[PDB]
RNA sequence: AAAGAGAGUUUGAUCCUGGCUCAGGACGAACGCUGGCGGCGUGCCUAAUACAUGCAAGUCGAACGAACGGAGGUCCAAAGUUAGUGGCGGACGGGUGAGUAACACGUGGGCAACCUGCCUGUAAGUUGGGGAUAACUCCGGGAAACCGGGGCUAAUACCGAAUGAUAGAGUGUGGCGCAUGCCACGCUCUUGAAAGAUGGUUUCGGCUAUCGCUUACAGAUGGGCCCGCGGUGCAUUAGCUAGUUGGUAGGGUAAUGGCCUACCAAGGCAACGAUGCAUAGCCGACCUGAGAGGGUGAUCGGCCACACUGGGACUGAGACACGGCCCAGACUCCUACGGGAGGCAGCAGUAGGGAAUCUUCCGCAAUGGACGAAAGUCUGACGGAGCAACGCCGCGUGUAUGAAGAAGGUUUUCGGAUCGUAAAGUACUGUUGUUAGAGAAGAACAAGGAUAAGAGUAACUGCUUGUCCCUUGACGGUAUCUAACCAGAAAGCCACGGCUAACUACGUGCCAGCAGCCGCGGUAAUACGUAGGUGGCAAGCGUUGUCCGGAUUUAUUGGGCGUAAAGCGCGCGCAGGCGGUCUUUUAAGUCUGAUGUGAAAGCCCCCGGCUUAACCGGGGAGGGUCAUUGGAAACUG
């Protein structure tokens, strides 16, 4: 992160563009299934890309209307 | 108006025929969409409380925001809160005109306010929200004057509410005095919208 | 000490107070002792003032401004004060 | 008058206890999809990080230095409207919240222990002399900030004198208080003042008007100091302090005071939390809550602290002084290498940090400031315009009619249902929008000219008041209004098993994935993706972060301790908490009346003004274990 901290986020979506030494947008939110991701990943925001083919919840995963 | 769609659509759901008689219910009584011919389903209290909140904000056709506010509003009078709230629902210069012969629904009154055709004590109202007052006049402004619509307007008008006292010779109507619940809608329970608001 | 005018009102509508304060302090900040209302917005101007309080601050070296000298000629305390100083 | 909603989840099923999660409200908010307008507001929460560029504090010729027309001599030209020394202001106004756990702030008092320019009123006076100095001009050092020497000259610049203390001493009289002491008056001696400038009249001498200067006394204003009470975490922070504690003399300040000095004694504070560490500007107030309470200090108003870091003093009524001075420190810049200049936490603006925040705009027209007698100059205060759906409020994307039901999607038990009066048709309007025009308030003035009346005068001039004449707009052709055309140029987001409003089909098959919880996905998925349909809201809708509620989950209001967490293994006992019956007395607690105060703005109530609302204005109400004081004596003391 910006202080230097070892953050464990997931990936939401179907499909990603993303790599080693990227830039990424943490936010909020944890998940049970995972005993130690507690953040989620914007999809749109950064260098991080949308959701293809996606119709409906089109305002998350950062998909514009077609 | 805030909404311009389908009428029959909302009263079909709702269960009552607001803004008409019955004509909205002549057939398929039931609600729209593909459901509703086929089966029904249990109702709870937040689902009454909720209908009855909806029988209130489409028939007076006002939107959900200023709909709270006026209800925050006659809170601060005194006396039983839904009697008065549903009172100064009554007292909206699109109700008064829709109910004073000059339209036929909810919609052509607040059109009709909207471009300015009526005024009060001589002063052109773009305001369908304005708040009428005991001794407050309308007219026409010679605008439409002598237009077709308002003309089959006031012929199928029903008759004219015992509290407000209107003249068809010059287009002039005032609110004889306040308004009852005892001559209000009814098939409504005001009593329900103030606990779903309580919650 | 100057018996001053305070603006305040909203944007385009101002409307303000015939009031006393040092002439150190803001406009709309600290103040003495209000005294009036004055309002220009109307054709007619309507100006209420205590007129009992104002000849006391006169007595006691208050100048007021010249509008304020204006409203107090034309509803008599400085003809008034005159008199006083006279007699 | 006010007065409080619950649901899921431990089990094969129960009932309790208990935690976890959710349904609501609010942001100086951020991100995603989307986006028509108007009014009123808000916008570096992080780096008190570093700063290009321009502007933010100057003004007085009524105290001492201009071009033209133009006296005079076809040629040059005398007198008539414009730098600096000196006075006032720069201590106001404007910006930040670093530091500070303390008389910093809130509230209520005290100063018989204090100061105060300008403002107002009153009582007296503005009488006489001197020596200079800038400016200016020569000589030098000069890279440049600028330094020295010689000569010359003014003042409302500076310094003595005449006279004048309610200033110091000495005394007396009378009246008094809260201990020190206060007030009125009287006597003798010693000290302390001034400045003139613009006019009028007269004789010209004089006299006089306005603004000025010196002393004293009151008012008003702004400050200074002292005190009772009140508002945070840690005891896994127990002793701290030595000018400290008190006194005797002295110095210092506007004033009291170890504020400072010499001498004398060893004191002082602390389990009612001293000292120390950590965080933090304080309040009116804002959010939530049935209320008690809990969280916060965005905008605005009041107080406090700071101005690159640290220290100091001068001038001044007021500073230990944001855009003043000196020294040291870090950084930036110029240098001829000797040496010099600077401080946006002012208004705009740049770089960096951030998930995140605006134009290098107009005007002194209005209000208020500084200077002046006035015109007038300055005012990034302020009045306005620009950007950002950041928030609240308001309006629109049409209206009526139009069918066993246009056409076509979605399904079909393939007869049909559904989108749906929704369409086309039909009749109508222009709130918005386009085109063309009329177009306010905010303006009061100040000054200038006449007037009429007063005080003053020998008379004026002038002064105070009252009535008229003339002049002044950045916003801005802005709000607003009038006409013609147009359904045309204007709708999106989330959700649909239960909590919670709203279901069908296809595809996938413990994969893809969803998710706040219960949990869904292994071939018939109302939970995954899509299509149709439906529900909520609406130019907005969702997600995240922080706070309050639900949470009685710190329980005074309002919980408990046999077996669910919770009675020390027991005793003796200091401090503390509580305490049988009756009488008299006190008013510390208790209850009540009156006086002063709890600023404005904010919540609330009633009235109004904007076409309504938001918004704005007037009046009222609320809020304290508050100071003075009068009452009652049941209860606790
Ligand atoms: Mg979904
Ligand atoms: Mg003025
Ligand atoms: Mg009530
Ligand atoms: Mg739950
Ligand atoms: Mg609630
Ligand atoms: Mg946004
Ligand atoms: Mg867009
Ligand atoms: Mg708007
Ligand atoms: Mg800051
Ligand atoms: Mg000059
Ligand atoms: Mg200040
Ligand atoms: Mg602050
Ligand atoms: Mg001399
Ligand atoms: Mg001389
Ligand atoms: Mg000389
Ligand atoms: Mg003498
Ligand atoms: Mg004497
Ligand atoms: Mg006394
Ligand atoms: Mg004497
Ligand atoms: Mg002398
Ligand atoms: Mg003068
Ligand atoms: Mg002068
Ligand atoms: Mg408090
Ligand atoms: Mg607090
Ligand atoms: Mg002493
Ligand atoms: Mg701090
Ligand atoms: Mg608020
Ligand atoms: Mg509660
Ligand atoms: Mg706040
Ligand atoms: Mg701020
Ligand atoms: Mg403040
Ligand atoms: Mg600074
Ligand atoms: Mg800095
Ligand atoms: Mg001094
Ligand atoms: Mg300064
Ligand atoms: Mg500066
Ligand atoms: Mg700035
Ligand atoms: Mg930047
Ligand atoms: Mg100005
Ligand atoms: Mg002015
Ligand atoms: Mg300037
Ligand atoms: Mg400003
Ligand atoms: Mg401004
Ligand atoms: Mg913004
Ligand atoms: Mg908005
Ligand atoms: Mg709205
Ligand atoms: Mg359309
Ligand atoms: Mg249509
Ligand atoms: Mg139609
Ligand atoms: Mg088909
Ligand atoms: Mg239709
Ligand atoms: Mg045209
Ligand atoms: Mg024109
Ligand atoms: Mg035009
Ligand atoms: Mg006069
Ligand atoms: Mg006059
Ligand atoms: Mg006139
Ligand atoms: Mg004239
Ligand atoms: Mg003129
Ligand atoms: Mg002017
Ligand atoms: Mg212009
Ligand atoms: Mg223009
Ligand atoms: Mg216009
Ligand atoms: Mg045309
Ligand atoms: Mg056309
Ligand atoms: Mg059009
Ligand atoms: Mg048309
Ligand atoms: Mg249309
Ligand atoms: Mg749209
Ligand atoms: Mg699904
Ligand atoms: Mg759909
Ligand atoms: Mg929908
Ligand atoms: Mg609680
Ligand atoms: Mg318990
Ligand atoms: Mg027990
Ligand atoms: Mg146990
Ligand atoms: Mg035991
Ligand atoms: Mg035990
Ligand atoms: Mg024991
Ligand atoms: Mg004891
Ligand atoms: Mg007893
Ligand atoms: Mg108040
Ligand atoms: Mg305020
Ligand atoms: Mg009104
Ligand atoms: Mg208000
Ligand atoms: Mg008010
Ligand atoms: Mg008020
Ligand atoms: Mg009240
Ligand atoms: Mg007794």
């Amino acid at each position: 992160l910006s202080n230097g901290i070892e953050v464990t986020a997931y990936i939401p979506g179907i499909g990603h563009n993303l790599q080693e030494h990227s830039v990424v947008l943490i936010r909020g939110g944890r998940v049970k299934d995972l005993p130690g991701v507690r953040y989620h990943i914007v999809r749109g925001a950064l260098d991080t890309a949308g959701v293809e083919n996606r119709g409906q919840s089109r305002s998350k995963y950062g998909t514009k209307k077609p | 108006a805030r909404y311009t769609g389908p009428s029959w659509k909302v009263s079909r759901r709702l269960g009552i025929s607001l803004s008409g008689t019955g004509k909205e219910l002549e057939r398929r009584p039931y609600a729209p969409g593909q459901h509703g011919p086929t089966q029904r389903k249990k109702i709870s209290e937040y689902g009454l409380q909720q209908a009855e909140k909806q029988k209130l904000r489409h028939m007076y056709g006002l939107t959900e925001r200023q709909f709270k506010n006026t209800f925050n509003k006659a809170g601060k009078l005194q006396g039983k809160h839904g009697e008065n709230f549903m009172i100064l629902l009554e007292q909206r210069l699109d109700n008064i005109v829709y109910r004073l012969g000059l339209a036929r629904t909810r919609r052509a009154a607040r059109q009709l306010v909207n471009h300015g055709h009526i005024t009060v004590d001589g002063k052109r109202v773009d305001i369908p929200s304005y708040q009428v007052s005991v001794g407050q006049v309308i007219s026409v402004r010679e605008k439409s004057a002598k237009n077709s619509a308002i003309a089959e307007s006031l012929e199928v008008s029903s008759f004219v509410p015992e509290y407000v006292t209107f003249d068809a010779e010059t287009l002039t109507g005032s609110l004889n005095r306040l308004p009852e619940r005892s001559e209000l809608a009814a098939e409504i329970n005001e009593a329900f919208i103030v606990e779903f608001y309580s919650r | 000490v100057k018996i001053r005018l305070k603006r305040m009102g909203s944007k385009k509508k101002p409307f303000y107070r015939i009031v006393v304060a040092d002439s150190r302090f803001p406009r709309d900040g600290r103040s003495i002792e209000t005294i009036g209302t004055y309002n220009p917005l109307l054709d007619p101007v309507e100006v209420k003032i205590d007129e009992e309080a104002t000849l006391k601050w006169m007595h006691n070296g208050a100048k007021p401004s010249d509008t304020v000298r204006n409203l107090l000629s034309r509803e008599g305390i400085m003809e008034k004060f005159h008199n006083q100083k006279l007699g």
